[PDB]
């Protein structure tokens, strides 16, 4: 008997969490869970297989669905609405799209990576480039090889963490201090992208 | 790509 339900703030800024919701449901680490985006179509966010999912810039104005699988039962689960904007990021991203820009953040994966080191993560009008110190870590142009969105998984940081492939078998994860510039740099970085006339998104985005 | 899945936590 499949029982559960998506809980969470409904709006870029939170995590949404599906919960149980009976007795006799079963663990969620056992069932097969996938995330979607509405487009009257569901678009499918590849990687987001997680009990937890922090909404990005895409999922803005979208309602998003759970799948739950576990032998052969299935139940499709829905947000109570769309998820709603964060106040004022939409100024601040204008106010940083007339410059040629750079955030502080952590590096967590590149394997995993605890540390404790401030990196530069600069988002220019044809590049990113990440940074420590003076040693460039990697840069690249802005180009179709290139996947940019919001991480998939759980973590208390999920919401304020990007997932970045600079190139075919080099990505990192890195994490911003507030989630107000994790989603700033997604939404700046595709805005100068597209005016590169390059779509940069996460891995099957649509 | 599993790194676009992992938790990520921090304890900046």
């Amino acid at each position: 008997s499949l029982v559960y339900e998506i809980d969470g703030t409904e709006a870029l800024g939170s995590c949404l969490r599906v919960r149980p919701c009976s007795n006799d449901a079963p663990d969620l680490s056992k069932c097969t869970i996938q995330w979607y985006r509405s487009s009257s179509k569901k678009e499918l966010i590849s990687g987001a297989t997680k009990s937890v999912y922090a909404p990005e810039p895409f999922d803005v104005g979208r309602v998003l669905h759970a799948d739950i699988i576990y032998d052969g039962h299935s139940l499709s689960l829905s947000t109570v609405g769309k998820i709603d904007p964060a106040a004022g990021l939409g100024s601040y991203v204008e106010a940083l799209v007339r410059k040629h820009v750079d955030f502080n953040v952590v590096v967590t994966q590149m394997e995993d990576h605890t540390s404790e080191s401030i990196h530069l993560f600069h988002v220019g009008k044809m590049r990113i480039k990440l940074c420590k110190g003076k040693t460039v870590i990697a840069k690249e142009y802005y180009s179709s090889a290139m996947q940019l969105c919001g991480v998939r998984g759980g973590g208390n940081a999920a919401a304020q963490a990007l997932y970045w492939q600079a190139k075919k078998g080099v990505s990192f994860v890195i994490a911003f201090e507030s989630e107000r510039e994790r989603n700033a740099a997604i939404m700046l970085a595709r805005r100068f992208a597209c005016d590169c006339n390059v779509t940069l998104a996460g891995p099957e985005d649509r | 790509d599993p790194a676009i899945s992992k938790d990520v936590v921090l304890s900046f």
